[PDB]
C-alpha cells in the first residue's frame, strides 16, 4: 500500500470504490427503502384515481 | 383607521386558537373582564347591552356562569347575526331567540363560561367577558378574584347614586390592582346628577387610575337612539363636561379608549405569549425527532402498505 | 304492431340464444367485471415488485 505515489490506479480505483460504497449506504437508506415505502401507496392512489 | 382595528380582529382570532391548542396549551392572551356591584351590576349588563346592540340580560341572572363576547368587524356584511360556537352553524338573527337561549342557560345553570360571536357593522371588534357581579355569594367571589387576579384588563363599573367607596367593583379592582394601572373606571346612571355630582365623580383624584374613568348614561333603531341621546345630553352643561374638560365621556370615546388598551396590553403580552408556543412547539418537533426520526406518515401510506403485504401473504 | 310481436320476439331469441351459446363456448361462460380483471393484474404486479 505504502507505494501509493507509485501505482496511483489501484489508489484512484480504491478511493472510486470506497466512495461508492460509503456513498451506496446513505443512497439506499434513504432512497431505497423510500421507494419500496412509497411506491405501492403511490401505483394504487394513482391507478384507482386514473 | 381600519389598520388600526384589524390588528385587533387578529389578535382575538389568535386568543380564540392558543385557547384551542390542546390540553397542555395552559397559555393564552388578556381580554377585558367586567365586575360590577348590585346598582353597579345593574348599571354593566345595561352598559354592555347598550355598547354594540340590545342583547338579552338582566330580568333575573343566576349569574352563576361567565359569558365571553367576541366581536367582530363586520364591513360587507349587512344583518346583525350573532352565533354560538358550539352551537355550529346555527346563526341568529333576532336577538329575541338570543334571548330565550341564553335565559335558557341561565336556568339552567361546571362554571364553563358559554362563547358568543356577534357580527355588526355598527360594532367595533372586542373580546369582554361578563361574570356574576358582587351581591352562594362566597363562590361568586371566589370566582370574580381569580379571573380579575391575572393581568386581564378590567372594567369596572359604578352606579352614580352610590359613592365610590361604597362599591365594590372599583374596590376590588382596587384590592387587585393596587397602582390602578391596569383597570378602567366607568361611572353608569349618570344621567341623574348634577354636572358638578359629575366632575366629583368622572374626575376624582382620591383614588386615580391611569386610563381614566368613563362617564355614561346607558338605556328598533336603538344603538342611534342612544347615540344621540347621548350627543345631545352634554348640551344642557357643556361645559362641566364637553369638549377639552377633563373627563371623557359618551360611547365612542369610551370604545375609542377600549380598543387603544386591548390593543396595548395584547401587544404586551404577545412576545411572552409567543415564546411559550415556540416552547410547545420545539418539544413537539422534538419528540417527532427521537421518535420516528421525524420521517412522514399518511394513513392511506399505512393501509397501502398493510395491505401490499396481506396480498401476497394470501397469495 | 301486435301481430310482427310474436315473429319480432322469436327472432330476438334466436339471436339472444346464439348469444347465449358464445358465451358458453367463449370463456366457459365465467363472468367478469373490468375491476375483477385489474384487481387480478394489481395483485399479480404487487407480489412481483415486491
Amino acid at each position: 500500500l505504502t507505494n501509493k505515489y507509485y501505482c496511483p490506479e489501484v489508489f484512484l480505483d480504491a478511493v472510486a470504490t470506497k466512495l461508492a460504497q460509503t456513498a451506496v449506504l446513505f443512497l439506499n437508506v434513504e432512497m431505497l427503502n423510500d421507494f419500496y415505502v412509497r411506491f405501492p401507496r403511490e401505483v394504487e392512489a394513482k391507478l384507482h384515481e386514473h | 383607521d381600519d389598520n388600526m382595528m384589524f390588528i385587533t380582529k387578529k389578535m382575538i382570532e389568535i386568543r380564540n386558537l392558543l385557547q384551542k391548542v390542546g390540553q397542555g396549551s395552559t397559555v393564552t392572551l388578556p381580554s377585558i373582564v367586567v365586575i360590577g356591584s348590585q346598582s353597579s351590576g345593574k348599571s354593566s349588563v345595561l352598559e354592555a347591552i347598550v355598547g354594540h346592540e340590545f342583547l338579552p340580560k338582566g330580568s333575573n341572572m343566576i349569574t352563576r356562569r361567565p359569558i365571553e363576547l367576541t366581536l367582530v368587524n363586520d364591513p360587507e356584511a349587512k344583518v346583525d347575526y350573532g352565533e354560538f360556537p358550539d352551537l355550529g352553524l346555527a346563526r341568529v338573527t333576532d336577538f329575541s331567540l338570543i334571548q330565550k337561549t341564553l335565559t335558557e342557560l341561565n336556568q339552567s345553570v361546571t362554571d364553563d363560561p358559554i362563547r358568543l360571536t356577534i357580527h355588526s357593522p355598527n360594532i367595533p371588534d372586542l373580546s369582554l367577558i361578563d361574570l356574576p357581579g358582587y351581591i352562594l355569594k362566597r363562590k361568586i367571589t371566589e370566582l370574580c378574584d381569580k379571573y380579575i387576579r391575572g393581568p386581564n384588563i378590567i372594567l369596572a363599573i359604578s352606579a352614580a347614586d352610590t359613592d365610590l367607596a361604597n362599591s365594590t367593583a372599583l374596590q376590588a379592582s382596587r384590592r387587585v390592582d393596587p397602582r390602578g394601572e391596569r383597570t378602567i373606571g366607568v361611572i353608569t346612571k349618570m344621567d341623574l346628577v348634577e354636572p358638578e355630582k359629575g366632575a366629583a365623580i368622572l374626575s376624582d383624584r382620591q383614588y386615580p387610575l391611569k386610563l381614566g374613568y368613563v362617564g355614561v348614561i346607558s338605556k328598533g333603531n336603538l344603538l342611534a337612539s342612544i347615540n344621540r341621546n347621548e350627543k345631545n345630553y352634554f348640551g344642557s352643561h357643556p361645559t362641566e363636561f364637553g369638549p377639552d374638560s377633563g373627563v371623557s365621556t359618551g360611547v365612542m370615546t369610551l370604545r375609542k379608549k377600549l380598543l387603544q388598551v386591548l390593543e396595548q396590553q395584547m401587544s404586551s403580552k404577545l412576545n411572552e405569549t409567543t415564546e411559550a408556543i415556540q416552547r410547545e412547539l420545539e418539544e413537539t418537533t422534538y419528540q417527532f425527532k427521537v421518535q420516528y426520526n421525524e420521517q412522514p406518515m399518511s394513513a392511506e401510506s399505512y393501509l397501502a402498505a398493510s395491505l401490499d403485504d396481506f396480498k401476497h401473504q394470501f397469495h
